[PDB]
């Protein structure tokens, strides 16, 4: 509703925003923070166990 | 101990296309089984011959009728369905009828050529006025049991033609049961009591034969085959 | 798998495939041939059919469950080809309905699926955690039937030695199986035998071996009705043994129990297998229906009567302008109520045990003793289509049949609730919905808020002479619970210790701790600043296990929460209140 | 009754209506 | 573990699988990353190829890369850890 | 139904967004006014209806119930159209009520609605008026199935509305049983070619028939066929008799549609029985024969009109030739001289249609092409190659030809000079799974098809029509289904009261006359009137034992067929019977859809759903929430992007796809991008970092 | 008339006297028709030398257990019952084994003389206590299919040879069912399932052979009645 002022205040506030409320993600669209999609996770550090690779 | 004595194959004279069946001794335990089974069979490719699709004069799609009639191209069609002309050999066998004057679409009327025998060759089917003329161009067939009306497109039979189903299964209806003797002191077995009827194109045998055949047939495999 | 379905759809796949068997040119080539629609299609069509998940739903929605992904396999018709439980669970009944479904895509996703709504994966009451899709009704009922004994039977164990043996005792199974098969008995009907593999429950083995009741061998005697035996046979091998008949629940409870003890998998394997056996019996058993079945409340009337004069007379009494129209009008009503019960009971009472009907319900199958009476005898009361009841009421019954009136009164609220239905359905979620958001995001921080402010607990309502008494609702709580601190024994020690899920066993020896509180790393005391910590939360029942790094129970519960509203009535009652 | 092409779907009239079927439709 | 036998799909038992590692998430993903890789390999395969090895264990027909991965996965051949 | 249908809403009328249930509310009065039961159904019941049965309505919008205006144990054999009111003043007598053959209801006391419709008892001696029959605030449709008094109104009205949704297949049948409503109802079809004169017959043939209006006088009264419904159905209108016979005005002449032997053909008096079976009549599940096929019992055909205009505009207009660009041959080797083929012609899907065509444009191409065309001399034309072609689930034979020209004067909308509209047959040979049913609301999907053999079946062989799970009715109510069906086999099978020496007591009464049933024959009963149980029951006892004077049937309801498969006996006796039903204007093609892709809102390029389109189902938000309950992200996200309207990946990965490769990983909410802009827009600038 | 296809054995080896199979292609729908029955059939068709309502020694009212011996007849009996009695003299045959001094007792502890054998002789039977001895009264006999411990015909006339059981059917169990398959092409044609349990004595496969034999033999009748039948065909090998 209104928001409007809810607009103002902002630049007033000049704030940024936690950017977390999934809805956010929803908002943006940029995928959620969790579920299938997480930092730690989605930044995994993966690859084969050598030996096998060594095994060529 | 162990005991045997091959049972007692024996049909049971009855109506037309129809005389029961009885046999034993019978492994104290089973009857039904093959009882049905067979019965379950039967129904089995009751192989037969008969039409397929046909046609006549200006007989386009099925969605008018001929004058003189009181009738419907279709149910006509149906009625036809009632067919009952056991033929003979193999091929897209056919036939052709015509009419004139007061028309009376019954059975018994057309050109049953070679190896072609109706069974109620008269079976009314419809009728037309004194204008009750017409022809019919009619494509028999052999086969067995049902099949869906082909696509004459996928097929090719001319425009007026009308693919149809078949049902080559001259049987009528089955029924029977056991009677397992089995006397309660150890010394027992089953008792056979049977019957069906067909669509008056054969005797119980005939098929019945086919039965025993494809059966035994059915089992060479089943045998020690390996 | 209505084939011509994504048959139609899938396409773009092979669309890149196809000419891979260079049989089209471009794709318009194929494609356009997709217009051609060519026996070849059905083929590698097959390939692409390669284990590919599926998108699925019939709305509405109640919660995450009501959907999953799967693998089918093409068939004709045009509707859809399913499972039971998948039903119910996903509710929608073959009243004439449908669903919604789409293309699993990013193996990213599809993956996701097999991970997730993976048919399998999908289990119990993740909200209320406890078990879910158990067999049922028919399935069950056939259960009952089998499960349910049949004393006074053919072959029925014959403790008739003294003149020769007794018989009913049987080493192997197929044994009298094979036999009785040999028209000789209806398993339902105890006798005697033995085992070696279908382990006994402990007790048995408890002494037979104590050391090891393993039945990978070591024969162990036996004796009952097979059937029940049958089932058994079908069961957690590693499990000892059961016996008896059981109820839907029961069973279920177990069941739950069962997998609880073990991984996914299997579970169904059995499950299915089970229903199957039923199914069989289902078909078996035999219980069509009869008007004949219309068992008869005897004197019945005379009771009626009784009430009639009761009121009646009373009618005269008020009639004297005695009191208010109502009150008396009630007492009247009461009178009825009285009848209500009486009729039902003694009625019921009368009939013999076997009437599948009731037996059904009796089987815990469903239904109610209302349906019971209601059905026949009387149908009881009715209320103002606007409120208060109906000064009649429902003397006769359907089965009996009645005039307009009556039914012509059914009519009203008939319309109404009906309507309600049409509403609670509506406002329900929305209500929720607001529920839906309200919070969200509110999820996991971590493992250990690291607070120290769980609460001791009730732990049953203890007792005087009874020493100890259990809140039922204990259970409602009591579990997925954190050793907020260290379960000490009767001073003697600290029977257990801060930080644990406090499972049944806990519940059980600790149960034997004759005590009634334990501080517990709940959560509302979540030290985790934002979000939450495992420690705080910890295990999902939905998991039956610990939670995860960041989790949306807010959903969940939110579902869990709203959804169930589902079915309530009614200083206010349902929701609004 | 009163049916030219009438057959009889024999019924269970325990009763009588001197009255008979209006024409509705009229309306 | 004498339970039975899966079926492509049911192949294999996460129950196991799961055991390998904690959160289903990456884990799966993880696999994602792989097959992705796999594909790539295949994606690239025919050409002045990239080093890209695998799919280690031999193939299995149309087998979704997906699987494959799944295989050497429970076959247990690579490593990882979040980010 | 549509007729008599009645409400109070809409133009100037109510707006359901404003009306208290009361609007829908019950109330006394109501009787003899409109079907208590039926109504709308969605947020809709309590909103609309019709009349009850008889009572005409005021020269001023108010019912006109006449009544058994009694007089001194001697009702005044007299209508009294009544506006409830008035009346209201008066005394509520009771139809179903034992008079001393004189009005003299033989009891001293009776009941009766009062001021508040106070359905109040009372001493017979006092009313002014009784009634006009039983059963009246009823509806026709209401008026349709007995056993009521045993059956769910809900379930009822359900079936009520249901009732309609039959589908006049083909065969023509009537429930050997059924009240009198029926054609005497059906007659109020007032449709069947039906007599006009006590004339002797005259020349006859399926278009009409000459009619010896015995005044010499005649008139080849007509008869229609093959002409669509609002719903794709023939004009069929089947005859009756013989160009020579002799009959009289108002009597029948020829059915046609819902018109079994002069009568709504409406279902199939059909065996089947009681088991819930192998889980296939479970959860609404339904287990179904097959012989059926073969039998055919289940089909008619259905009618689209098929249209496609010739238009006029900028670059030219919309020609309809038969020439075409690099069209296949046959594809053309088929239509008429200059487009579409010829009546009664078979097809399939895709199938091109029109002979259309239109100017294409004028905006160059790559030399590349042309060149190319020069490369292959395929000197392209330049006209918007345009026409029509058959979509899916579509075939049959040519029909319509409403090819109607503007140009040929055939007035028509702008920029067009003509248009045809055409039709094609297709005999719908009934899929299982689907749904049908009959009376007792007792709806029923159509689960599995199942070959004959493989089938429980008479100990006398003959197997089912299908079978029936159990369970519902209990928590449902409608068992007449049971009874009625008992009945069914009965009638179907006939009998004779062996009253002989004396009287089947319960017999001792009733339409005596029956005494028997010539195994199978016409059978009605009253609504709130019909024999009883015991009787009925005892009727059970009665019989017309078969050929082998046999009755596999039990004086009990449960016999014992065996298995058309494994075959053996069963556990216990077999409940069974018969039931006419009806068939459904609601199945797959009614709703058989999805959508791979197609059009997309030239604005919100979403799946431009449409005819050509499958719509492409919309999606819900909960749902999303479900995701959440998992978090497949992507997935959803994806969606949002993908099938949502991801212009790119659509294109892009669409490619990928095309190139089948570790898909263009999910990008960015793009558009969203817009935003920003959108913001800025208002001095809004900000940012994350 | 011929298949235009042809089902085919599928051997499956599981255990000794248990192991599955299937056979295919399988036009619908007959497994039912056949197997099923066959389940019977074979099930039904299973000759074997089954024992006899036997007995031992002075107990014609010690109707339970015995000195020098801990077990009990019932126990004993199933233990008795238990036997891989392979033999031949299609008829009776009392048979007698004993042993004083304790120890215990397996199968072959006795002699299977002419046309009679064991396949388990370690098959313990009797754990001796106070060193007891005792020969035992035992007859067996063949046939197909087990025969139940019928109220033996002595009606008391016997010395105690108890109306015991005896399986003429050396088989041991069955399993199977049908499988609709190949649909686009072989428009969903049946698919087989063929396990079933024997005595050690033989493979299914074995009398199975006979089964199909046996089995058919019957049909010969029906068949052999008017060869003028159109009995549909497989083709040769
Ligand atoms: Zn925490």
């Amino acid at each position: 509703q209104e928001t409007t002022r809810v607009l103002t205040d902002a630049a007033i506030n000049c704030r940024s925003d936690k950017l977390n409320g999934l809805k956010e993600n929803v908002i943006i669209g940029k995928l959620i923070p969790a579920g299938t999609g997480i930092n730690r996770y989605r930044n995994i550090a993966v690859q084969p166990t050598e030996e096998a690779r060594a095994a060529a | 101990m162990l005991i045997s004595q091959r049972p007692t194959l024996s049909e049971d004279v009855l109506t037309d296309n129809r005389s029961q069946f009885v046999i034993e001794p019978l492994e104290p335990g089973f009857g039904y089984t093959l009882g049905n089974s067979l019965r379950r069979t039967l129904l089995s490719s009751i192989p037969g011959a008969a039409v397929t699709s046909i046609r006549i004069d200006g007989v386009l799609h099925e969605f008018t009728t001929v004058p003189g009639v009181k009738e419907d191209v279709t149910e006509i069609i149906l009625n036809l369905k009632s067919l009952v002309v056991s033929s003979e050999e193999d091929e897209p066998v056919t036939m052709y009828l015509r009419k004139q004057g007061p028309g009376e679409v019954t059975a018994g009327d057309i050109v049953p050529p070679a190896g072609v025998t109706v069974h109620n060759p008269g079976m009314h089917i419809a009728t037309l006025n004194d204008k009750g003329k017409l022809e019919v161009e009619l494509v028999v067939e052999r086969g067995r049991g049902y099949v869906p009306a082909v696509q004459n497109r996928a097929s090719g039979a001319e425009i007026g033609r009308i693919p149809v189903d078949s049902i080559y299964s001259p049987v009528l209806k089955v029924t029977y049961k056991v009677d397992a003797t089995r006397v309660e002191q150890r010394t027992d077995f089953d008792k056979l009591i049977l019957d069906v009827e067909t669509k008056n194109s054969i005797s119980p045998r005939d098929a019945l034969a086919s039965a025993g055949k494809t059966l035994v047939e059915l089992f060479g495999l089943a045998r020690e085959l390996n | 798998l209505p084939k011509l379905m994504a048959l139609e759809l899938f396409k773009p796949f092979v669309m890149k495939r196809l000419v891979d068997l260079n049989h089209a040119q471009n794709i318009k080539s194929a494609k356009r041939m997709v217009e051609r629609q060519r026996p070849q299609v059905w083929d590698v069509l097959e390939e692409v059919i390669a284990e590919h998940p599926v998108l699925l739903n019939r709305a509405p929605t109640l919660h995450r469950l009501g959907i999953q992904a799967f693998e089918p396999m093409l068939v004709e018709g045009k509707a859809i080809q399913l499972h039971p439980l998948v039903c119910e669970a996903f509710n929608a009944d073959f009243d004439g309905d449908q669903m919604a479904v789409h293309l699993p895509l990013s193996a990213e996703a599809q993956a996701e699926a097999r991970i997730l709504m993976l048919s399998s994966n999908n289990i119990l009451s993740p909200a209320s955690g406890r078990p879910l899709a158990m067999p049922r009704l028919d399935m069950v009922t056939g259960l009952y039937y089998l499960t349910t004994e049949v004393p006074g039977d053919t072959g029925e164990y014959q403790p008739a030695s003294g003149d020769h043996p007794e018989t009913g005792v049987y080493s192997s199974p197929a044994e009298a199986i094979m036999a009785a098969d040999r028209g000789v008995l209806s398993v339902r009907a105890k006798i005697k035998v033995r085992l070696t593999q279908l382990r006994p429950p402990v007790e048995i083995e408890a002494e037979l071996f104590g050391h090891s009741g393993w039945q990978p061998g070591d024969a162990w005697m036996a004796e009952t009705t097979l059937g029940r035996v049958m089932f058994n046979e079908l069961l957690p091998l590693g499990y000892p043994f059961v016996n008896k008949q059981m109820h839907k629940k029961v069973q279920a409870a177990i069941i739950n129990d069962l997998a609880e003890r073990y991984p996914m998998i299997v579970v169904a394997q059995t499950v299915d297998k089970l229903k199957d056996a039923g199914f069989y019996w289902a078909t078996r058993s035999g219980v069509t229906v009869s008007m004949a079945d219309v068992l008869v409340p005897p004197r019945k009337k005379e009771i009626l009567d009784h009430y009639e004069e009761r009121a009646d007379k009373v009618e005269k009494q008020f009639q004297r302008g005695a009191l208010n129209h109502d009150e008396r009008n009630e007492a009247l009503v009461e009178i009825w109520k009285e009848a209500t019960d009486e009729v039902g009971q003694a009625l019921r009472e009368h009939y013999p045990d076997d009437n599948p009907i009731i037996t059904i319900v009796d089987s815990g199958a469903t239904g109610n003793f209302t349906q019971t009476r209601t059905l026949a005898g009387m149908k009881g009361l009715v209320t103002n289509p606007k409120g208060e009841f109906i000064p009649r009421p429902v003397k006769s019954s359907f089965r009996e049949g009645l005039t307009v009136l009556e039914y012509f009164i059914n009519t009203h609220g008939a319309r109404k609730g009906l309507a309600d239905t049409a509403l609670r359905t509506a406002d329900s979620g929305y209500l929720t919905r607001r529920l839906v958001d309200v919070s969200q995001d509110v999820i996991v921080r971590e493992h250990d808020c690291q607070t120290e402010r769980g609460i001791v607990v009730e732990l049953a309502e203890r007792a005087p002479d009874g020493t100890l008494i259990r809140d039922p609702y204990i259970e409602t709580s009591a579990y997925a619970r954190t050793l907020g601190t260290d379960a000490v024994d009767e001073a003697g020690n600290v029977i257990v210790e801060r930080g644990q899920d406090l499972g049944d066993p806990e519940i059980d020896a600790l149960l034997a701790a004759g005590i009634t509180q334990v501080k517990v790393r709940s959560v509302l005391t979540c030290a985790t600043s934002t979000g939450v910590c495992a420690t705080c939360y910890g295990r999902s029942m939905a998991t039956g296990k610990l939670v995860d790094i960041g989790e949306a129970v807010g959903i969940v519960a939110a579902q869990s929460i709203g959804e169930p509203g589902t079915q309530l009535t009614m200083i206010t009652g349902g929701l609004p209140r | 009754n009163s049916v030219p092409g009438a057959p009889n779907r024999v019924s269970f009239a325990k009763l009588r209506e001197p009255l008979e079927v209006p024409g509705l439709l009229d309306v | 573990g004498g339970y039975d036998t899966p079926l492509g799909i049911t192949n294999p038992p996460i129950d196991e699988l799961l055991d390998r590692v904690s959160s289903k998430y990456a884990l799966v993903i993880y696999a994602a990353k792989r097959a992705r890789q796999i594909n790539d390999y295949y994606n690239q395969l025919g050409e002045g190829i990239l080093e890209y090895v695998g799919p280690l264990v031999e193939p299995g027909l149309q087998e979704k890369p997906l699987s494959i991965a799944l295989r050497e996965i429970h076959a247990d051949l690579l490593e990882h850890t979040e980010g | 139904t549509h007729k008599r249908r009645l409400s109070a809403l809409g133009p100037g009328g109510l707006s359901r967004e404003r009306a208290g249930l009361e609007v829908r509310d019950v109330h006394p009065s109501h009787y003899g006014r409109m079907c208590p039961i039926e109504t709308p159904e969605g947020p809709n019941i309590g909103l609309i209806g019709s009349l009850s049965v008889y009572a005409r309505v005021n020269p001023f919008g108010f019912i006109e119930t006449p009544y058994r205006k009694v007089v001194d144990g001697v009702v005044s054999d007299e209508i009294v159209y009544l506006t409830a009111d008035e009346e209201d003043r008066h005394v509520v007598a009771q139809a179903n009520s034992p008079i001393d053959a004189d009005g003299r209801f033989v009891e001293p006391r009776v009941l009766v609605r009062r001021k508040a419709g106070e359905v109040e008892y009372v001493p017979s001696s006092e009313v002014d008026y009784m009634d006009v029959s039983p059963r009246q605030m009823v509806s026709v449709a209401t008026a349709m199935i007995p056993f009521l008094e045993h059956d769910d109104a809900n379930r009822a009205l359900m079936g009520a509305n249901m009732q309609r949704q039959a589908v006049p297949l083909v065969r023509s049948e009537a429930p050997l049983v059924g009240t009198g409503m029926e054609l005497r109802a059906a007659i109020d079809a007032g449709d069947v070619v039906v007599a006009e004169e006590s004339g002797v017959i005259e020349e006859v043939s399926a278009d009409y028939i000459t009619v010896m209006h015995d005044n010499g006088t005649r008139r080849t009264y007509r008869m229609r066929k093959f002409a669509r419904s609002n719903h794709g159905t023939c004009a069929n209108q089947c005859p009756i008799v013989d160009a020579g016979d002799r009959v009289e005005a108002g009597q029948v002449i020829a059915d046609g549609p819902c018109t079994d032997d002069g009568e709504m053909a409406l279902g199939k008096n059909l065996l089947v029985a009681i088991m819930p079976w192998e889980g296939h009549n479970y959860e609404d599940a339904i287990i179904l024969s097959n012989r059926l096929v073969e039998e055919d019992v289940l089909t008619s055909i259905h009618i689209e009109e098929h249209e496609i205009d010739a238009r006029d505009t900028k670059l030219g207009a919309e020609e309809i030739t038969r020439d075409i660009p690099n069209i296949s041959d046959e594809v053309l080797a088929d239509l008429d001289e200059r487009g579409i083929v010829r009546i009664g012609a078979e097809v399939r899907d895709g199938d091109i249609l029109v002979g259309k065509v239109t100017p294409k444009g004028e905006t160059e191409l790559t030399p590349e092409e042309r060149l190319l065309r020069a490369i292959f001399g395929e000197k392209a034309r330049e006209v918007r190659d345009t026409s029509l072609k058959v979509p899916h689930g579509e075939s049959g034979k040519v029909i319509g030809i409403r090819v109607f020209s503007r140009e040929d004067e055939d007035e028509l909308p702008a920029g067009v000079n003509e248009l045809v509209r055409v039709y094609v047959a297709q005999k719908r040979k009934i899929s299982d799974g689907d749904k049908l049913a009959g009376r007792h609301g007792n709806k029923g999907v159509i689960g599995k098809i199942l070959p004959v053999e493989d089938m429980p079946f008479l100990a006398d062989g003959t197997p089912v029509d299908i079978i029936l799970n159990t369970h519902g009715v209990p928590r449902r109510m409608n068992i007449g289904q049971i009874l009625e069906t008992h009945l069914g086999w009965c009638a179907h099978s006939g009998w004779k009261v062996d009253a002989a020496k004396g009287v089947p007591d319960w017999a001792a009464r009733l339409p005596d006359e029956l005494l028997e049933a010539q195994p199978n024959a016409i059978v009605s009963t009253p609504v709130f009137d019909g024999a009883q149980e015991a009787e009925l029951q005892g009727l059970l006892s009665c019989t017309l034992p078969n050929r082998d004077g046999d009755v596999l049937v039990d004086a009990d309801g449960k016999a014992m067929l065996f298995d058309g498969r494994s075959g053996e006996p069963f556990p216990y006796p077999v409940t069974v019977g018969y039931m006419y039903i009806m068939k459904l204007h609601h199945l797959v093609d009614d709703k058989i859809h999805a959508r791979s892709t197609g059009p997309y809102s030239m604005i919100t390029q979403q799946p431009l759903g449409g005819k050509a389109q499958f719509g492409g189902q919309r999606f819900g938000e909960m749902e999303c929430w479900a995701m959440q309950a998992y978090g497949a992200a992507y997935t959803l996200q994806e969606l949002l992007t993908i099938k949502s309207d991801d212009t790119v990946g659509r294109v892009k990965v669409y490619e990928a796809i095309v190139k089948g490769e570790n898909i263009p990983e999910p990008g960015i909410p793009e558009s969203f991008k817009v935003l920003l802009k959108e913001l800025q827009s208002l001095c809004l600038n900000v940012e994350v970092l």
